[PDB]
RNA sequence: AGACCAAUGCCAUGUACGUCGCACUCGGAAGAC
RNA sequence: GGUGGUGCAUGGUUGUCGUCAGCUCGUGUCGUGAGAUGUUGGGUUAAGUCCCGCAACGAGCGCAACCCUUGAUCUUAGUUG
RNA sequence: GGUACCUAACCAGAAAGCCACGGCUAACUACGUGCCAGCAGCCGCGGUAAUACGUAGGUGGCAAGCGUUGUCCGGAAUUA
């Protein structure tokens, strides 16, 4: 077992590459399972928006996540997009 | 007189060319490719590169293209006057075609001319049909064209007496 | 023919056997036992990626550690599957077993995971140029001192097989002071069999 | 099914509607969905020629001939070509909105008529002369599809004019801009046929 | 500047080409002492 | 289930030149291009080993070293020697 | 010549084919065959995994026409 770790509940993914990020969002989801979080969020960018639509398809076919959803008005709207797992 | 790479420049690959070397171990295989670059208004260059593979080959070509450019004078979206291309059995005729005629050229000469963005031009291949000698002859051609105002300056005259 | 394997050359002088225990007069069945247990974890945990496994035989009760980072989900809510796989291991080995999982930082520059990756997008039908080129740049972005990748077989041209490689940095196989880590993986496609080899140089050992 | 197959052969819907691309955007044929080579310097403008061909449905000798009439026309060599297809009368009944597909247009101009400076028109050549008041009756005025044509509003541009009760209109003074170029990558036509 | 060597059976030999990065909200009463 | 063929479909393997000192690349020049220069010249070495020159400047696989053993000795530990 | 024209009613029913798909040059796969049968304007393909033979599907190009052949001019600045 590994016990030297703590896992955060959110992640910000602004201003960097597609195929660089998806390596470390799969790692981040695995970290969230090790800490057993039922819910997580990955903050993204706006301008190009390729990874913003790109990550959500990966979680849809990911083996551990059932859904990814946008934020509510009480949280701040599109300032967060949420992910929950199995 | 050298134009920097401050502008935006479009590129267009015209030919990837297989090249070979014979060595003691056998034949050795390499890739040359030439590209033409420019803007649609007045500046154009071309570039050549050699590498073992296509993408960094055309990359070497495109940096050499960013290095070398040449300006073309443009009197009313067409060339001013008569000019024949001339470099090493490369003979390219350029005639100041009238408006609305479009581009009328062969393959590589159209590839450089549309990337120059000239609207109405027509041409003919009279020299050899290898593309590098084509482009070299054509840019030697458009290097020779002059505006009317500087010719009037060399004359000590104005442009009216030279247009008429 | 070819070279010798760098890590096979470096076994015992720089490298561990990952089977550190000792048997005598039970060496044989002990040894084939380490083979089939490795087979079991290899085709069970192929989804979450495993590179290497070290087997300990403390008081003949077998003891296991498993590497790599993606089994962070094996460690997590899948404590149930950890227990279930361990029950199957004691079902296979008679005398029971105890297992541990070790996280690996920088899992990008581990040869087994690299080779499994290239085999995977070769099965997924990306071009071998694209696969090798993004992987090599990813490793030397991660901090590897020098990486050379291999591929051989019917690379699209089924009528004649060939081989292709790209490499930069330094890959000193002739120096035994160097640390090298070698993998091979066998990408199977509709064309037959496509071979993947990869080795990573990660600085010398003082 | 012509329209659907040619929409995915072509990459653009010929009708201008979003459908036939919404779930089959690649191509027909069993080798459709694979990533294809970029089209050649003959392929690209033959492809564009087939755009301009089948979003009317007209044939090739008629293409070459109205091309030469466009060339004989005193304006610029390409936009005269596209405005002549603008003035082709099934295009006129389309942009007057009575026809909903041009296969509706050809069938209906086989059926009905336009009496603007005519007596009975089956053939799409002509143009409205400016300044005459001849009008459509009976055979394209009172029947079932006659008001099914203008049951909904479809846009009739500035170089045309229209009213809906008797459903007739005329070519106005001059066509200028969208009639010049809706989206068509022009001059590939003239370089293709000038090869 | 220094002797003598003849021949090597029809085809067919390879590949090459193909990335894409940027996000968080606005504002009531309040005395004199 | 096939030791039922196809190494001229193949992966994984191995020999061979040859333990030969060669093999190449980035960037830049020259040619137009094929290509060249680096890698040639002087000297030197088992070695593209090294030095000095030189439109090249560098880099990599190479070579050498790093490993094992055998040669001389110090300290530790003296038993089943 | 009761022709064309003009009207009415019946039936979506009576009516699309040819050639090509290695490149030049738009369009790819399956099976059979195995220097055989064969294709071909040029370069050429086929000697058992043939997108080039022959089939089938699919695609492409044109259409009451489509391919082949012959002849003339261009391309051919190849009599300049």
């Amino acid at each position: 077992k590994g016990k030297d770790y703590h896992v955060s509940l959110e992640l910000d993914l602004r201003g960097e590459r597609y195929e660089n990020a998806l390596s470390r969002v799969e790692k981040y989801l695995d970290d969230a399972v090790l800490a057993g979080y039922p819910r997580v969020s990955i903050i993204h960018g706006k301008g190009t928006g390729a990874l913003r639509k790109g990550v959500q398809d990966l979680l849809k076919n990911h083996r551990s996540v059932k859904s990814s959803r946008f934020g509510e008005a009480g949280e701040g709207g599109s300032g967060v997009t949420v992910v929950e797992l199995k | 007189r050298i134009d920097p790479s401050k502008l935006e420049l479009e590129e267009r690959l015209v030919t990837v060319n297989r090249v070979a070397k014979v060595v003691k171990g056998g034949r050795r295989f390499r890739f040359a490719a030439l590209v033409v670059v420019g803007d649609k208004n007045g500046h154009v260059g071309f570039g050549t590169g050699k590498a073992q593979e296509v993408p960094e080959a055309i990359r070497k070509a495109v940096e050499d293209a960013k290095k070398n450019l040449i300006e073309v004078p443009m009197v009313g979206t067409t060339i001013p006057h008569e000019i024949i291309g001339r470099f090493g059995a490369g003979n390219i005729l350029l005639k100041p075609a009238s408006e609305g005629t479009g581009v009328i050229a062969g393959g590589p000469v159209r590839a450089v001319l549309e990337l120059a963005g000239v609207a109405d031009i027509l041409s003919k291949s009279l020299g050899s049909n290898t593309p590098i000698n084509m482009i070299r002859a054509t840019l030697q051609g458009l290097s020779e064209l002059k505006r009317a105002e500087d010719v009037a300056k060399l004359r000590g005259k104005s442009v009216e007496e030279l247009l008429g | 023919g070819q070279k010798v394997n760098p890590v096979g050359l470096r076994i015992g002088v720089i490298r561990d056997w990952e089977s550190k225990w000792y048997a005598g007069k039970d060496y044989a069945d002990f040894l084939h036992e380490d083979l089939k247990i490795r087979e079991y974890i290899s085709k069970r945990l192929s989804d979450a990626s495993v590179s290497k496994v070290e087997i300990e035989r403390a008081a003949n009760r077998v003891n296991i550690t498993i590497h790599t980072a993606k089994p962070g989900m094996v460690i997590g809510k899948g404590g149930s599957e950890v227990e279930a796989l361990r029950k199957a291991l004691n079902s296979l080995t008679g005398k029971r077993v105890h297992i541990n999982i070790l996280e690996i930082k920088r899992a990008d520059l581990d040869a087994q995971l690299v080779a499994d990756n290239i085999a995977r997008q070769l099965e997924n039908r990306v071009s071998f140029r694209r696969a090798q080129k993004q992987q090599i740049q990813r490793t030397m972005r991660a901090g590897a001192q020098g990486v050379k990748t291999m591929v051989s077989g019917r690379l699209g041209g089924a009528d004649i097989a060939r081989s292709e490689y790209y490499s930069e940095g330094t890959v000193p196989l002739h120096t035994l002071r160097a640390d090298i880590d070698y993998a091979t993986s066998e990408a199977d496609t509709t064309y037959g069999k496509l071979g993947v080899k990869v080795w990573i140089y990660r600085g010398e050992v003082l | 099914g012509p329209s659907w197959k040619l929409s995915r052969r072509l990459g653009i819907s010929l009708s201008g509607t979003g459908k036939e691309l919404e779930k089959r955007p690649y191509a027909p044929g069993p080798h459709g969905p694979g990533q294809r080579k970029k089209l050649s310097e003959y392929g690209l403008q033959l492809q564009e020629k087939q755009k301009l061909r089948h979003m009317y449905g007209v044939n090739e000798r008629q293409f070459r001939t109205l091309f030469d009439k466009a060339g004989k026309l005193a304006g610029k060599h390409g936009e005269n070509f596209m405005i002549l297809l603008d003035s082709r009368l099934d295009n006129v009944v389309y942009k007057l909105g009575l026809a909903r597909t041009r296969r509706q247009a050809r069938q209906l101009v086989n059926h009905g008529h336009i009496l603007v400076d005519g007596s009975r028109v089956d053939i799409p050549s002509y143009l409205v002369k400016p300044g005459q008041t001849i009008g459509v009756r009976e055979k394209s005025r009172n029947l079932s599809i006659i008001k099914e044509s203008v049951e909904v509003n479809n846009f009739v541009p500035e170089y045309l004019t229209f009213d809906a009760e008797k459903l007739e209109g005329t070519f106005t003074r001059l066509p200028e801009r969208s009639e010049l170029a809706p989206e068509i990558n022009e001059a590939l036509i003239v370089e293709f046929y000038s090869r």
